[PDB]
C-alpha cells in the first residue's frame, strides 16, 4: 500500500470492524 | 474451526497466481457493484482476509438466494486471476460449493488479517 | 456388511468439517510416513473412501502390534480435522477402538467410491 | 482434481486396485 | 512418547507439516 | 540466521527446568485454548521445537494485536515451569518482547527438531 486500486477497499469493511474503531 | 479453512491458499494465490487449488474459504462480506450486479467479496481463509474476489455474474443466484452470504464457508472449484497495473491481484471465482450456511457457521471463524498487499 | 459401516461419514466430514461424530469406518490400507512413523490411512464409511486419514502417533501400537489393519472394522472416538491451501481435508485420527479384526471381516466391505475431492 | 496434495495418493491404492487395471 | 499430556499435539502442527506428509 | 535463535534452550529447560535464562525463539504456531482463551505455542529454539509453551493471559494483546505471531522472533524475560504427572514439562511465558516481526523474518528459520520427549 498504498495502491489505487485500494482506494474504496473500506466499502468492504466488516460492520463489526467499524463498531470496533469507536469502543476499543 | 480455522482447521476448516484453508490457511495459506490467500498468500499462495498472491504470491504464484496459481489457480490448481480449490480452498475452503469464509465469506466476510459481500458488497454488489452495480447488466448483472458484479458482487465484490471479502474472504477469509482462516490466517488471511482479502478483498479483491469478484464473482463471476453465473454465481449470483447463490447469493441472491442466500446461499452465499456473510458467515458461509464455501469451496472454490474454478477460478481465474487477473493482475491489475498497480499489483493487485483479482481473484474471480467461477464455480463454488457452499459446504455451510451463515446461520450453520455463525461467526467469524478465527482472527484473520488482512493479507499484506 | 454394509449396514455395518457409518455409510456418509466421509462426506460429512468432508462438506462440514464436525468433529462431533463417532463414525465406524473400515480399514482399507496403511501406509507408513517416514521421530515415530506416522501412518497414514485409506478408510471406507461403506459408500466412499478416502485416503486423506492420519494417525495420531498414540495409536501407533495399534498398528505395530496388528489390531488396526486393512480391513479391520473400528470406531472413531476422537479426530480432529485440518484443510491444506488446496482443499483437501486432513482427517488425524485420535482415540479409535478397533471393533471387529481383519481376519474376523476377511474381506472389503462392499463397493465404495473414492469421494470426489 | 487434481490438487498439489494428491500427487501422492498412488501410493494408498489397494494392491487388488492395480491388479485389476491389468485383468479387468 | 507417548504421554498422556501429548494426546492433542496434533492441534499445534505447523499447517506446512501437514502438507508434506502428502507431497513428500 | 539460527545464530539469531538460543540453540538448546528448549533442551536446557527441559532437562534442568531452571529460569534464569533470558533465551530467544522463533513462534512457529500459536493456538488458542478456550475467562480470556489461552494460548499455547509451538516455539523454536532453532535446534528443537517444543510445544508445551503456554502464554500468561497478561501477554494476550502481543498475540491479539500480531505482534507475537508465527515465525515472529521474541526473547523470553520471565517463565515458569510446571511438571505433569506425565513428566511433560509445561513453560508459561510471563513477560516477553518481540525482536522481529513475522513479516522481517518471514519463513521458519533453520530445521529444528521436535525435542524428544
Amino acid at each position: 500500500s498504498p495502491l489505487p486500486s485500494q482506494a474504496m477497499d473500506d466499502l468492504m469493511l466488516s460492520p463489526d470492524d467499524i463498531e470496533q474503531w469507536f469502543t476499543e | 474451526m480455522v482447521g476448516q479453512l484453508s490457511e495459506g491458499a490467500i498468500a499462495a494465490i498472491m504470491q504464484k497466481g496459481d489457480t490448481n487449488i480449490k480452498p475452503i474459504l469464509q465469506v466476510i462480506n459481500i458488497r454488489p457493484i452495480t447488466s448483472p450486479p458484479r458482487y465484490r467479496l471479502l474472504m477469509s481463509d482462516g490466517l488471511n482476509t482479502l478483498s479483491s474476489f469478484m464473482l463471476a455474474t453465473q454465481l449470483n443466484p447463490l447469493v441472491e438466494e442466500e446461499q452465499l452470504s456473510s458467515n458461509c464457508v464455501c469451496q472454490i472449484h474454478r477460478f481465474i486471476v487477473n493482475t491489475l497495473k498497480d499489483g493487485r491481484r483479482v481473484v474471480i471465482l467461477m464455480e463454488l460449493e457452499v459446504l455451510k450456511s451463515a446461520e450453520a457457521v455463525g461467526v467469524k471463524i478465527g482472527n484473520p488479517v488482512p493479507y499484506n498487499e
